C-alpha cells in the first residue's frame, strides 16, 4: 500500500577527481634538431650541387641510405 | 498584514452573509455599515466604495461556493485530486483551514480597528452624539488616559481643543455642531471656592485662546506640537512659526474683546497647576469638557506637515537632521587614544581636519537634496514600505510593534492555510505508484543527519574537553556566587555567538561573496571565546595537590586548541582538504 508521496533528493556531489592519462599521451614520436640548409650535394648516378646559401659552413652532414647525401650548413 | 495606506475591513460581513442575508442596492449596503450602537464611524468616498466592492465579490464568492457544493450533492491545484470527504486527511485539512482562516479575519479587523483609533484619512470622523457617561469615561481611559506619561498636559490638551474648536467654529462641518453644545455649556471655576478643586479656571483659558490667535492653530496636530513646546524655555524660537506669529497687541487686544464680549453674556504667563486628573473623568460637572477633549482627539485631526508652519520645532519634536549641526576632529581623536600613546604626528593632525572640513562641506551640501530625494523616493511590497512612514505628522501614530505581532499572527496562520493544501488534494494514484518505485535509500538517498542546526553547532563546540571543564567544573558555580553567575552567562553567550556565526557560515557555504564575509564573523567570535577560555584557563591554575582535585583534572586535558585556527567546513567537522586549499576558500573578501 501507499502512504506517502515524497521528492526523491539524492546526493550527486562529485567531489573527488580522477582522470588518468590514455595511454597513447606517452608514446614516442621522431622529433628533430632543425637549422636552415645552406646547400646540398646528391650523387647516385651521376652528381648534382644545390646551393641555396653560399657561407662558411659551420656544419656538415653525410647520409648513405639509398643516394650519397651531403647536407651543407643543415 | 499591512502597509502604508492600505485599506483594512472593520465590519464583519461574514456572520450575516452566512445567514443568508445580502444587499442589493446601495441603499441596503449603507444601511449595512451603520453602527447602531454609540460611536459613528464616517468614511471617506473612497473607503466607502473599496468597501463596497469587495460586499460584492463576496457575495459572489459565497453564492458559486454554494452552488458549487449543491451540485456536487475547492476547486482544486492543477495536477491534483481531491480526497473524499470523511477521509482523515481531508478532515483534518479543511479543520486546519478554517482556523487559518478565522484567524485571518480576525487579524485584518483588528489591523482595521488600529487603523480606526490611530485615526488614518479613509476613517475621517469619530462621532459622539450618543454616548453616556460610561462610553465616554470608558472610550477617556482607554485612548487618553492610558498613553499619557503627564497627567497635567491632559487639561492643556482639553482648554486648547476647547480654544480651537471655538475659533474655527465657521469652518466646520454640519455634522460637527452637536459638540459646540458642550463647548458653550463648559463650567468654569470661579475666578479666586467649592468648584476650584473639580474644574479649571477662565484665566487658563483665555491663555490658550492667546496661543491659539497668536500661533494660528487650526488642528489637534498643531496643538500637539504646540503644547509640547510653550512650557520650555526656548519657546519663542521653537514655536517660530513660518508665517511669522502675530504681534502681542493685537493678540492680547482680540483677547481682551473676547473675554469682555463673554463677560455680558452671563504677555500672558503659562497657567498654574490644575486639579488631579481623575476629577475631569469622575466628576458629572467636567462631562462636557470630557465631551470635547474625546472629540478633540478623534476628529480635528488633519495630515498636514506642522514642520512647515514650526520649522524650528521639527528638531525637539521628533529627533533632528544628522546633516544638520547644532573642537577640531585631532583633539577628539587625541582624548579617545588617551594619554598612553603618543599624540598624533602633526602632518597626520593637519590632514584629518582637512577631512573634516571636507566632510562638514559635504553635509551642508547634501542636506537639502537627501531629503527631497528621500520623500520623492518614498511616494513612488516596493522595498520602501512601512506601518507608518507617511509625509504627515500624526501624533496618535501606532506603535509598530501592535502592528507587527498581528503581521506575525497572520503569516503563521497563512502558512498553516497553505499546509492544508496537500491534506486536502492529491496526486494521481499512478504518480505515488511511480514514486515508490526509487525507493528511499539510507546512504545515498537520505539528508545526512548532520544538517546545519544551530544546537549541532553549540553542541559541537561544548563537546570540546576543555570547553566541557569550564562550563562544569571550571567556573565557580553558578549558583553559588555572583561571579559565578557572571563568568557563566559570558562564557555562555560567547559560545552562542560562535555558534550563530558557524551556523550562518554553513547555511550561505556554496555562495562566495557571502561566504568570505561571514567567516569573518566566525573570526572575530572564535576570537573572542578564545581569549575568553585563555583567561579563565590561567585564573584556574593560578588561584590558590590533593589527588584527583580541580587543577590536576586541568592539567590532564593538556593543551587548548583554540577556535580560531580550527577549520571547519560547512558541516561544523574538520575538513578532508590540504591546508592551502581550505586557506584558500576561507580567505578574507579582498
Amino acid at each position: 500500500m501507499f502512504l506517502i508521496h515524497f521528492v526523491h533528493y539524492k546526493t550527486i556531489l562529485q567531489k573527488y577527481t580522477f582522470k588518468f592519462k590514455h595511454i597513447f599521451l606517452s608514446i614516442d614520436k621522431y622529433n628533430s634538431l632543425f637549422f636552415n640548409i645552406s646547400g646540398i650535394l646528391i650523387w647516385l648516378n651521376i652528381i648534382h650541387i644545390n646551393i641555396i646559401l653560399i657561407k662558411y659552413s659551420f656544419f656538415i652532414l653525410i647520409n648513405n641510405f639509398e643516394y650519397l647525401i651531403i647536407l651543407i650548413s643543415t | 498584514i499591512t502597509s502604508r495606506g492600505q485599506f483594512n475591513p472593520i465590519h464583519n460581513f461574514s456572520y450575516a452573509m452566512e445567514r443568508g442575508v445580502r444587499a442589493r442596492d446601495v441603499k441596503a449596503f449603507e444601511k449595512l455599515i451603520t453602527n447602531p450602537g454609540p460611536l459613528r464611524v464616517a468614511y471617506t468616498p473612497d473607503y466607502l466604495d473599496w468597501l463596497h466592492r469587495c460586499y460584492k465579490a463576496k457575495g459572489t464568492y459565497m453564492d458559486a461556493r454554494a452552488v458549487a457544493e449543491k451540485k456536487f450533492n475547492g476547486a482544486p491545484p492543477p495536477g491534483m485530486f481531491l480526497r473524499p470527504a470523511h477521509s482523515f486527511r481531508r478532515l483534518a485539512g479543511e479543520l486546519k483551514r478554517r482556523r487559518a482562516q478565522s484567524i485571518l479575519d480576525e487579524v485584518a479587523r483588528a489591523q482595521g480597528m488600529l487603523d480606526l483609533f490611530e485615526r488614518q484619512p479613509h476613517f475621517p470622523a469619530i462621532h459622539i452624539d450618543r454616548c453616556s457617561r460610561f462610553h465616554l469615561v470608558e472610550l477617556f481611559k482607554e485612548m487618553v488616559l492610558e498613553r499619557s506619561l503627564d497627567s497635567n498636559m491632559i487639561w492643556e490638551k482639553a482648554l486648547l481643543y476647547r480654544a480651537i474648536l471655538s475659533e474655527r467654529k465657521p469652518s466646520y462641518p454640519t455634522s460637527f455642531h452637536y459638540i459646540f453644545t458642550a463647548v458653550e455649556d463648559t463650567v468654569f471655576a470661579p475666578t479666586i471656592h467649592p468648584l476650584a478643586a473639580k474644574c479649571p479656571t477662565l484665566e487658563a483659558y483665555y491663555y490658550y485662546v492667546y496661543l491659539v490667535k497668536k500661533y494660528y492653530i487650526d488642528n489637534a496636530v498643531e496643538a500637539h506640537v504646540v503644547l509640547r513646546c510653550h512650557r520650555e524655555p526656548n519657546a519663542a524660537d521653537l514655536l517660530f512659526s513660518n508665517p511669522p506669529p502675530k504681534d502681542d497687541t493685537e493678540i492680547m487686544k482680540a483677547v481682551e474683546l473676547l473675554r469682555n464680549a463673554d463677560i455680558q453674556r452671563g504677555p500672558p504667563v503659562l497657567p498654574g497647576a490644575y486639579p488631579p486628573i481623575d476629577m475631569l473623568w469622575r466628576c458629572e460637572e467636567n462631562l462636557p469638557l470630557l465631551k470635547v477633549l474625546l472629540f478633540g482627539e478623534f476628529n480635528l485631526i488633519v495630515s498636514e506637515n506642522p514642520f512647515v508652519k514650526f520649522p524650528s520645532a521639527h528638531g525637539f519634536l521628533t529627533r533632528p537632521y544628522s546633516t544638520d549641526s547644532s573642537m577640531s576632529l585631532a583633539n577628539v581623536m587625541a582624548e579617545k587614544r588617551g594619554h598612553l600613546l603618543p599624540s598624533l604626528p602633526r602632518n597626520t593632525a593637519t590632514s584629518i581636519d582637512a577631512r573634516a572640513q571636507d566632510i562638514r562641506r559635504l553635509q551642508q551640501k547634501h542636506h537639502r537634496d537627501d531629503i527631497v530625494s528621500f520623500q520623492k523616493l518614498l511616494r513612488t511590497p516596493s522595498a520602501f514600505s512601512s506601518y507608518s512612514d507617511w509625509s504627515y505628522f500624526n501624533p496618535r501614530a501606532v506603535r509598530a510593534e501592535e502592528r507587527d505581532r498581528l503581521t506575525r499572527k497572520a503569516v503563521e496562520a497563512l502558512k498553516l492555510y497553505d499546509s492544508a493544501t496537500n491534506d486536502i488534494y492529491r496526486h494521481s494514484f499512478e504518480d505515488v505508484q511511480a514514486c515508490h518505485t526509487q525507493r528511499v535509500t539510507e546512504r545515498d538517498r537520505t539528508m545526512p543527519p548532520y544538517l546545519p542546526t544551530l544546537p549541532h553547532f553549540v553542541a559541537i563546540i561544548k563537546k570540546d574537553p576543555h570547553i566541557s571543564f569550564l562550563l562544569h567544573i571550571g567556573l565557580p558555580d553558578r549558583n553559588s556566587s555572583e561571579e559565578g553567575s557572571a563568568k557563566h552567562k559570558e562564557l555562555e553567550k560567547r559560545i552562542y555567538y560562535l555558534a550563530r556565526a558557524l551556523y550562518h557560515t554553513a547555511l550561505e557555504y556554496h555562495n562566495e561573496t557571502v561566504r568570505r564575509v561571514n567567516r569573518q564573523k566566525v573570526n572575530v567570535a572564535a576570537s573572542l571565546l578564545d581569549n575568553f577560555v585563555e583567561q579563565e584557563w590561567t585564573t584556574i591554575l593560578r588561584d590558590k595537590d590533593t589527588q584527583n582535585d580541580k587543577k590536576q583534572l586541568a592539567r590532564r586535558l593538556g593543551r587548548y586548541m583554540l577556535f580560531a585556527n580550527r577549520s571547519l567546513d560547512d558541516t561544523g567537522f574538520p575538513t578532508d582538504a590540504r591546508a592551502d586549499d581550505y586557506t584558500r576558500w576561507m580567505a578574507p573578501p579582498s
